[PDB]
């Protein structure tokens, strides 16, 4: 349902998240089109520990490397 | 299967991401059920009974 990255929890903005055993990315619901999870496809709002199925991962960032 | 059977092929889904779909169908962001699920299923389970 959600992702963890710093004791905070990351919902997708339009679509689910998914995994191929490795990794994870975000997704349509419609169609099998898998993208990096970055700032831009999810959005913030939590605390990290009232979600119950939330995992860790790491989200990207844009700006950092630039 | 939520929905997609009436369409096409069914899809399995768990209950609680379907209920987050349903709430963002009508205006309200899905964040709000995963922050206040279990209420939520209480006030469902009172309202049957
Ligand atoms: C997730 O990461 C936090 C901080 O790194 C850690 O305290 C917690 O145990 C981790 N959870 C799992 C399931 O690995």
């Amino acid at each position: 349902p959600a992702i963890c990255h710093d004791g905070k929890a990351h919902f997708p903005r339009e679509g689910v998240f998914v995994s191929n055993g490795t990794h994870w990315f975000v997704t349509q619901r419609n169609f099998y089109e898998p993208q990096i999870i970055t700032t831009d496809n999810t959005f913030v709002s939590g605390n990290c520990d009232v979600v119950i199925g939330i995992v860790n991962n790491t989200v990207y960032d844009p700006l950092q490397p630039e | 299967s939520g929905w997609t059977f009436g369409a096409g092929p069914a899809l399995q889904i768990p209950f609680p991401m379907q209920m987050a779909y349903r709430f963002n169908g009508i205006g309200v962001t899905q964040n709000v059920l995963y922050e206040n699920q279990k209420l939520i299923a209480n006030q469902f389970n009172s309202a049957i009974g």
